[PDB]
């Protein structure tokens, strides 16, 4: 458990633990939330040439493995080494992001990569209905606002993208003040920071990105009815918490109370979740899962679900929203306590997997926003300190009689109108 | 309007307050109307005619 | 499919009356319900034809009924059918209720069925009282007086309710005219409650004399129980006919052939026979308020039986102690009625107070204790450890 | 067209500088309708109930 | 009244040889007067089934007992409607009048009671 971050000319962040391999990468503070409607998908395209057969063979000769991830707030390019080769990873990083960042964009490479992210993003829209729905949830929830842009980009902005768009983006966002270099694995801080302060040369230092306009939640829906699909997939959310919200953890705990479910897993049917008494009688769904998604400016708190019970979708939604009503008025001590324990377990399994590439992404994203990483033991202190009173005060502000955002696809004829769903965000009282 | 958010604060008005307000309304409204009505018809009422008779 | 199934109106008829799956073993005790529907029809039809000749003014009401008796062609038949039919309506209702009591018909999943039944019973009692007042004989006037006064026992606002019900200082013209209007209305509310009763019946079906599931052997309503119903319909009509033609006044009170007199209450005043057990219960409590509370409670306590019957089997067919105490209850109820018909005099006052206790103790004490004991007896008689 | 490209609602959307503007208006209207209804129902019930009280012609002072 | 509770009271009586010798003869005579054996029924056939415990229990009954219960119930209804009893050689004998459904019922009540306990557990720190 370590967090050593220090700024030379660039900002260097590491977290070392004797494991096996080491992962080095640069993580930029700009993602799909920084694109336009019209160059949407430029980051995903950058990712895909960085992993192209040409660049990927040059790394595999050296015994290096490549990894990249496009998100909303950020963007990361990562090389995993075998831990004494922690220097030959920094060679491949700079040989790409200074030298080859004019050789990767060759006409034959770009056209074969663009053709591959087109088959890629098309395949997504055709078949991945849960993530497709969740992506459209962000699209309508945050419409005409940076968080609405999908991470993979749209088929139409993608096929109209040229080399100059990659260039213009790279020249405005792959800057020094919008970068953090991250090392996870087992390698020391002073083992890496010296290999970085070895070579100087700043490259476009002093240049800031471009500013924008703030993200906002708009209560709304997008309904992607398709009667030929064998199920209905729906996601429903309120405006949640940004990272570095006081209620960052209260929100995450609230989502753990209702948790996630899988009708076919015997153990899942037995969880201490009151909602399960309602939904199992007539089998109202195959699965659901609650989430508290947090970004820089905003977040989404809600749930997603999939079902073949297409004539009782209204009972699914009704029982789920009646449970959420309880958070404001009647959530019990032992529900909160169950959530604490399970939130710790899952937050643990995230922050300490046996895979440094995940560690890098979690470290990178955190330090880009607040300039530091809160340690796992520090989180548990915050989690344990949450009372029933906290959850109630949170839910009464975020959940009770608040606008929602809805998205769905498949057989959603039985998903009732907006106002019916929205009325269930509260209860009648004297 | 922020006159609403002082009394009821982004929540709807509850039945108990509605019922209570209705009892108040009934009396106030009736007096306001009877007053206007009897005034508008000054001179014609039995009230006014009795003031000009004595036996 | 067959038209009786596909048509929107006929399918209702088919699912309730033709194809409705009945347990093969229900006995003639399950014929009472159809006899109650028949009774409801007899009362409504004969009442409407009489209404055509009836005047509700307090000066004219008694004479307008004498006019039905004397001048209206077959008028005495209509009046005697109505009056004797009301009595037969209660005889059959008591049997329908007693059947329910014996066979555990009030039990889950038929609690709603039972509760709606208790409402119908209250409404039927109120309807017959309203009709009885319309004759405006001596029993009419004092019945109206005594029963509207039940409400004067209500704390603070009781005498206000009574003067509002009367429409004045005492039982007068306003009173009898509004009681006729109400007597005409409530039969139709009873009809709507009967439909709600049959709706709750339909989702679980009838029970049967064994108290167990009927699902393994059903036979259709049509033919079997249509013609079985016909047997008791004719027997019912035969007996009603013997009263209407041969003994039309045996179930009534001679004082109601005397026009009502606001200044004189006959010494011979007695409630209608079907109200006597309840009357006795009220008379047994030497306090005004508690008298009327206890009497109403004697009806509401019927609602308690699904909870105080602790047994694990439905019905009394295989229960030796429950059968015995059931008949204690029935004959105790008859005694309550015989006490009601008697004078407030020495042996009778005490007997009525003890019978009243037995009435309530049955639901609240005997059934929970005995059904628990029978539960345990069934167990230790077969388990060998 | 791409389903991620949400159509224009600018003509309908209240340019949100006041968040609870429509909510406060809606809840005032819904509240006021509730008030005047309950008073109306009360008056209607009293009208009918009072028609059963002693009529003007039967209040004789003997 | 739950079968867990009937079993509690009944077993207490059955063990203590004061009560055991006093009551069981009374109970034996009650069962014969009940008369259900003359219709070809076992007591457990008589238990009201329209509730979740009894539906769970009947669901878990082995096939062969299930078909047998079905026959005994149908045969009882047919005899009832003819206003007869069975030939005496067809009556259920006391050796046959076993609590065959009781173990499934008790098992289901315990499972249900635990769920109710666990759904309502308090926590102390
Ligand atoms: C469940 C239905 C009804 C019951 C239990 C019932 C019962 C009674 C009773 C007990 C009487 C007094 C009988 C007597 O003369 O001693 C009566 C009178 C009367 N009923 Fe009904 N009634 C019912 C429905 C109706 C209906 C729908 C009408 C239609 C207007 C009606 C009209 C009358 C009239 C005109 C009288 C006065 C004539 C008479 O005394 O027989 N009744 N009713
Ligand atoms: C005008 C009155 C009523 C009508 C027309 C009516 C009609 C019926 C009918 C057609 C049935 C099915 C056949 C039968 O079991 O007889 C039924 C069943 C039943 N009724 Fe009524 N009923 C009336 C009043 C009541 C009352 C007063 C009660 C109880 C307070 C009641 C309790 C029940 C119960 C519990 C059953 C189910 C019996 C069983 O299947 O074991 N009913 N009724
Ligand atoms: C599962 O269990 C059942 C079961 O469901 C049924 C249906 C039956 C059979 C019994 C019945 C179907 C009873 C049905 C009857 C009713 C619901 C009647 C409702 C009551 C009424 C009063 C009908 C409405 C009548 C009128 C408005 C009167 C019409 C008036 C007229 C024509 C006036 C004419 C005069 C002039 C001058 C124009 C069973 O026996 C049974 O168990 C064995
Ligand atoms: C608009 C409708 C109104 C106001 C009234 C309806 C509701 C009231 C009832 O139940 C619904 C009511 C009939 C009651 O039910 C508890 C019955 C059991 C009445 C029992 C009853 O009868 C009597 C009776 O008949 C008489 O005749 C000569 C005389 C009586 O004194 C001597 C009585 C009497 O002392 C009692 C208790």
């Amino acid at each position: 458990a370590e967090v050593t971050q220090l700024s030379n000319g660039i900002v260097v962040a590491t977290e070392h633990n004797p494991a096996h391999t080491a992962s080095v990468g640069v993580v930029f503070g700009s993602g799909a939330a920084n694109e336009n409607p019209y160059n949407n998908g430029v980051s995903n395209l950058w990712k895909n040439i960085f992993l192209s057969k040409e660049n990927s063979a040059v790394a595999a000769k050296e015994g290096l493995a490549l990894s990249s991830n496009i998100s909303r707030d950020f963007q990361s390019y990562i090389v995993s080494s075998l831990p004494g080769s922690t220097d030959k990873s920094l060679d491949f990083l700079n040989q790409s992001f200074i030298q080859q960042k004019a050789n990767l964009l060759s006409s034959s490479n770009f056209e074969a990569t663009k053709k591959s992210v087109l088959k890629q993003v098309q395949d997504f829209e055709d078949n991945d209905h849960p993530n497709r729905v969740l992506e459209h949830l962000h699209s309508t929830a945050f419409q005409n606002t940076p968080l609405s842009l999908p991470t993979r980009g749209t088929l139409e902005s993608l096929e109209n993208l040229v080399v100059a768009d990659l260039e213009s983006f790279a020249n405005n966002h792959f800057l020094n003040s919008n970068a953090v270099v991250v090392g996870t694995g087992n390698i020391k801080h002073e083992d890496l920071v010296n290999s970085i302060e070895s070579k100087n040369l700043s490259l476009q230092t002093g240049t800031k990105p471009v500013l924008k306009k703030k993200a906002a939640f708009l209560g709304s829906e997008v309904r992607l009815r398709d009667d030929t699909l064998p199920k209905a997939w729906i996601s429903l959310a309120v405006e949640g918490e940004p990272v570095n919200s006081p209620n960052y953890f209260v929100a995450k705990l609230a989502a753990q109370i209702f948790g996630s479910y899988n009708a076919f897993e015997p153990a899942s049917r037995l969880q201490g979740i009151k909602l399960l008494d309602n939904i199992q009688e007539y089998q109202l769904c195959d699965n659901f899962n609650h989430f508290s998604l947090s970004y820089k400016d905003s977040g989404l708190w809600g749930f997603s679900t999939a079902t073949r019970n297409v004539t009782m979708i209204d009972d699914l939604i009704h029982f789920t929203l009646k449970q959420w009503n309880r958070l404001t008025i009647s959530v019990t001590d032992t529900e909160v306590e169950r959530a604490k324990s399970l939130l710790k377990l899952q937050l643990g399994q995230l922050y300490e997997s046996g895979n440094p590439v995940n560690d890098a992404n979690l470290l990178g994203a955190e330090v880009l926003i607040k300039g530091s990483k809160l340690s796992l033991g520090e989180a548990f202190k915050k989690i344990d300190a949450i009372t029933v009173k906290d959850v109630k005060a949170w839910a009464g502000k975020r959940l009770w009689d608040q606008d929602i955002a809805i998205a769905g696809t498949g057989q959603i004829e039985g998903l009732l109108d907006y106002m019916r769903i929205r009325s269930d965000m509260s209860m009648m009282r004297w | 309007s922020s006159l609403y958010k002082t009394f009821f604060k982004r929540n709807a008005v509850f039945v108990g307050t509605i019922f209570a307000g209705a009892f108040v309304f009934q009396t106030v409204f009736d007096t306001a109307i009877t007053s206007w009505y009897e005034n508008h018809n000054k001179g014609k009422l039995w009230k006014d005619v009795k003031a000009r008779i004595a036996a | 499919m067959a038209f009786r199934k596909s048509n929107v109106y006929l399918s209702l008829v088919n699912s309730y009356i033709i194809d409705s799956p009945q347990p093969s073993s229900i006995n003639y005790w399950w014929n009472m319900g159809s006899l109650l529907g028949l009774c409801l029809v007899i009362q409504i039809v004969t009442g409407i034809f009489m209404a055509m000749h009836y005047s509700s003014n307090i000066e004219l009401a008694f004479s307008s009924v004498e006019h039905i008796m004397r001048d209206v062609h077959n008028g005495y038949i209509l009046r005697y059918l109505h009056a004797n039919g009301a009595s037969f309506f209660f005889m059959v209702m008591f049997m329908h209720m007693a059947k329910g009591l014996y066979y555990g018909s009030y039990r889950s999943p038929r609690v709603t069925l039972w509760n709606v039944g208790v409402i119908i019973f209250t409404l039927t009692i109120a309807t017959a009282f309203l009709g009885y007042c319309c004759v405006y004989g001596q029993m009419s006037h004092w019945g109206a007086t005594v029963i509207t006064n039940l409400f004067s026992a209500i704390p603070f606002v009781g005498n206000d309710i009574v003067s509002w019900l009367w429409g004045g200082f005492s039982v007068s013209n306003p009173t009898i005219q509004r009681f006729f209007a109400l007597h005409y209305l409530v039969p139709f509310i009873i009809a709507a409650m009967v439909i709600m009763h049959l709706m709750a019946l339909h989702i679980h079906g009838s029970s049967n004399p064994l108290g167990i599931t009927g699902n393994l052997d059903r036979i259709p309503m049509h033919s079997y129980f249509i013609f079985k119903d016909l047997v008791t319909v004719f027997l019912f009509m035969l007996i009603l006919a013997l009263f209407v033609f041969y003994s039309p006044n045996t179930l009534g009170h001679p004082d109601n052939y005397i026009p009502g007199n606001p200044l004189v209450t006959p010494a011979s005043i007695v409630p209608e026979w079907y109200l006597l057990p309840f009357y006795a219960i009220l008379r047994s409590i030497p306090d005004k308020l508690l008298g009327v509370i206890t009497m109403f409670a004697a009806i509401l306590v019927l609602l308690v039986l699904p909870f105080t019957d602790r047994s694990v089997v439905r019905g009394n067919t295989f229960k030796v102690l429950s059968k015995f105490f059931f008949f204690i209850f029935v004959f105790n109820f008859v005694l309550l009625g015989q006490i009601g018909a008697c004078h407030v005099e020495v042996p009778y006052v005490l007997m009525g107070q003890i019978a009243t206790f037995i009435y309530f103790a049955y639901f609240l004490i005997i059934v929970p204790v005995i059904s628990t004991i029978e539960n345990v007896l069934f167990y230790i008689g077969r388990v060998n450890k | 067209k791409s389903t991620y490209r949400t159509p224009n609602f600018d003509d309908v959307l209240k340019e949100n500088n006041d968040a609870d503007k429509g909510r406060s208006y809606a809840y005032f209207m819904v509240g006021a309708m509730g008030l005047l209804s309950s008073a109306g129902a009360k008056s209607t019930v009293e009208t009918f109930i009072s028609s059963m009280t002693a009529t003007a012609d039967v209040l004789a002072m003997a | 009244q739950s079968f867990t509770s009937i079993a509690r009271i009944g077993d207490y009586i059955l063990k203590s040889p004061v009560l055991s010798k006093l009551c069981v003869p009374v109970a034996n005579q009650f069962i014969n007067l009940a008369g259900y054996k003359k219709l070809g029924l076992k007591f457990d056939d008589l238990i009201a089934e329209e509730n979740p415990i009894m539906q769970t229990a009947l669901r878990r009954l082995p096939e062969d007992e299930s078909y047998a219960r079905a026959y005994r119930i149908i045969r009882a209804h047919q005899t009832e409607l003819t206003h007869h009893l069975l030939p005496r050689n067809e009556w259920i004998k006391a050796q046959e009048d076993v609590p065959y459904l009781l173990p499934y019922i008790l098992e289901a009540e315990a499972a249900a009671k635990e769920k109710d306990e666990l759904d309502n557990i308090e926590v102390s720190k």
